[PDB]
């Protein structure tokens, strides 16, 4: 699916 | 390791010739099947194989509102990384993520990573034991303080566990029933 | 300040259903659902930013959790397996990639059969004249048993005040028998202490058991929620 990526 | 779900995240930046260059690109075991770019007249999540374009169309609405959700974060980023190195408020950056979970053939999870890069150099990582981070700089060791703080490492081994092995089958059984 | 979770201790009985719900700090717009089984590494189960979801991870199909228009979030669980006994953490973070703040964490426990619960019985040992005339240091035995589920906090009680000082409560509860635990915990006391007659030594044990809800029937007690205790005076010679 790929992931939902926050911020760093 | 014989089956792998891997995804490239790229946020080429370029100043004064607009916004950043944005995409996504997935690869079951060893070959693409769907992409996303932001240099697309009306960019979409796009399948690239012909077994993905047998998916459902509500799929692509999830996956597209989501990549443009991560174009958004990693704008920020882009800009978070030149406050903390320093560098230029002008000037070309890319950062690069490698999200993947490669499952051996019982179906279990062999191996879960996840890898970010700037400009080719790394710059933190998760660890094999999915709950700690090795960060590679300075600004990294802030990086990983804030997704410490924040429980950033539960929620993506949970998805490299969870989330990327149960979606693995559901994309291998697409691709080997018709291919 | 603080996260509030509630119900903090509950039974159900396998296949039934239950809410868990969760008060995120006053402005946090950002929650999420940790379970915790016992032992193992905490899980993701959930998590929902501005009452929409943002991201999934290991939430069943069978349960289901929304947060409401004043932030809050409860947590629905149904057809409750024995699998799904745990602990479940409520953690809400200001915005998301925010810092979080974790809860007291709700402890569940389904059980096999209502009728197995039942309250410990405590018992508390004097120490022997054997080590506190050999050793100087006595220590006192508290031996909670026979009690169903493992939902039990034993705390010390001297002179009327608890202590945390000398204590050695076992780290988790020994299952003798399928619907039997046992915990002890030993508590070391120097000998002059356990010689003046005229202190006090309490060891209290906490049981969490059936909700008053939870319908009960007749022929023994209701093995309601109750800290039953086994007191000892102090003695000389």
């Amino acid at each position: 699916r790929g992931y939902l990526y926050q911020g760093l | 390791g014989p089956h792998s779900l891997r995804y490239f995240v790229t946020a080429v930046s370029r100043p004064g010739l607009g916004e950043p260059r944005y995409m996504e690109v997935g690869y079951v075991d060893d070959t693409e099947f769907v992409r996303f770019d932001s240099d697309a007249e009306n960019p979409r999540y796009e399948p690239r194989a012909r077994w993905m374009e047998q998916e459902c169309p509500e799929y692509w609405e999830r996956e597209t509102q989501k990549a443009k959700g991560n174009e958004q974060s990693f704008r920020v980023d882009l800009r978070t990384l030149l406050g903390y190195y320093n560098q230029s408020k002008g000037g070309s950056h890319t950062i690069q993520v490698i999200s993947g979970c490669e499952v051996g053939s019982d179906g279990r999870l062999l191996r879960g990573y996840q890898q970010y890069a700037y400009d080719g150099q790394d710059y933190i990582a998760l660890n094999e034991d999915l709950k700690t981070w090795t960060a590679a700089d300075m600004a990294a060791l802030i990086t990983k303080h804030k997704w410490e703080q924040a429980g950033e490492a539960e929620r993506l081994r949970a998805y490299l566990e969870g989330t990327c092995v149960e979606w693995l089958r559901r994309y291998l059984k697409n691709g080997n029933a018709t291919l | 300040s603080g996260v509030v979770q509630s119900p903090r201790h509950i039974i159900k009985e396998k296949g039934g259903r239950s809410v868990l719900t969760c008060i995120p700090i006053s402005g946090h717009s950002n929650v999420v659902w940790y379970q915790q089984t016992l032992g193992k590494e905490l899980k993701f189960l959930i998590q929902h930013y501005e009452k929409v979801e943002r991201d999934k991870g290991f939430l069943p199909c069978r349960f289901s959790v929304q947060q409401f228009d004043d932030y809050h979030s409860e947590m629905n669980m149904s057809a409750l397996e024995l699998e799904d006994s745990a602990m479940y953490f409520c953690a809400s973070s200001l915005r998301w990639g925010d810092e979080q703040y974790f809860g007291p964490g709700t402890r569940l426990t389904v059980v096999e059969d209502l009728r197995n619960v039942t309250p410990p019985k405590v018992s508390l040992r004097e120490p022997s004249k054997a080590e506190i005339a050999n050793k100087q240091k006595a220590t006192l035995q508290c031996q909670a048993r026979g009690f169903f589920p493992d939902h039990v906090e034993l705390s010390w009680w001297v002179n009327g005040k608890e202590v945390h000082s000398g204590v050695s409560t076992d780290p988790q509860a020994y299952k003798e028998s399928n619907y039997s635990y046992s915990l002890s915990s030993r508590l070391r006391v120097s000998a002059t202490f356990w010689h003046n007659p005229r202190n006090h030594f309490r060891c209290q044990v906490q049981f969490h058991g059936l909700s008053e809800e939870d319908k009960w029937p007749e022929g023994s007690p209701k093995p309601v929620t109750q800290n039953i205790s086994a007191e000892a005076w102090g003695r000389a010679d």
